[PDB]
């Protein structure tokens, strides 16, 4: 998800 | 005063951020919970006291002061549970300013994280490392070590 | 030395206890998670590093070493991520003994708590406060304060 | 439950 806690 | 902490509860995004402040250093620990309950508060204090030498906690409101579960965790962990009356009215403004600073930090990181709990831990990290010069993380370790010695 | 930590993962009651050990003092932090994933590990390390000055983490296995999510957290929090190869075979024994000690404590408290997470935090508390005379909690504060000065 | 985390 392009987030540090959800790279996807 | 090296063992004295203050609880503080603030809201964001429909959730509750519970915060423990080490009063002499300004160092904090914090967690996100769906609602503030005596069980959640009690567990948070049991975590804090296994990590730092917590002698006294000033509770954030009357419900957590009253709560028999919070008192049971304070008994278990060897903590003196106290009220949080700002007999020094300066305490009241220091907490408000801290909550405003934490929320500002949380907005500056909010978009690097999917979940609020990540943004809250990034805000703890930034707050505790900020040099104001020493950081709160430096002050708390210096204070307690001086006490041990 | 003051900034070096070791991850460690052990199982009980079909759940996973994830542990970080401050190598030079033996102090620990721990949490209960349903399974070890890179995302759980990464969040745990973000929490640890906002509380103590974490310079290096020796990961507990190759999957957490490999995990891009764990590397992303170590980047965010300024942590050098390393492998956990016991080049000193003494490390293997210390970890195993620590795990056996924590499980023993957890059994001695297990019936004071409904949930395993409470028992694990009671065991963190007992381990960090135990005088062996200084405690691990005293040692980690002394070591870091010495390093700050 | 007569437990520290569940006094009931
Ligand atoms: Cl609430
Ligand atoms: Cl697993």
């Amino acid at each position: 998800a392009r987030k540090i806690d959800n790279l996807d | 005063s090296p063992g004295i902490w203050q609880l503080d509860c603030t809201h964001l995004e429909g959730k509750v951020i519970l915060v423990a402040v080490h009063v002499a250093s300004g160092y904090i620990e914090a967690e996100v919970i769906p609602a503030e309950t005596g069980q959640e508060t009690a567990y948070f204090l049991l975590k804090l006291a296994g990590r730092w030498p917590v002698k006294t906690v000033h509770t954030d409101n009357g419900s957590n002061f009253t709560s028999t579960t919070v008192k049971a965790a304070c008994w278990w962990a060897g903590i003196k549970q106290e009220d949080g009356i700002p007999y020094n009215p300066q305490s009241q403004g220091v907490i408000e300013s801290m909550n405003k600073e934490l929320k500002k930090i949380i907005g500056q990181v909010r978009d690097q994280a999917e979940h609020l709990k990540t943004a809250v831990q990034m805000a703890v990290f930034i707050h505790n490392h900020k040099r104001k010069g020493y950081s709160a993380g430096e002050r708390i370790v210096d204070i307690i070590a001086t006490d041990i010695q």
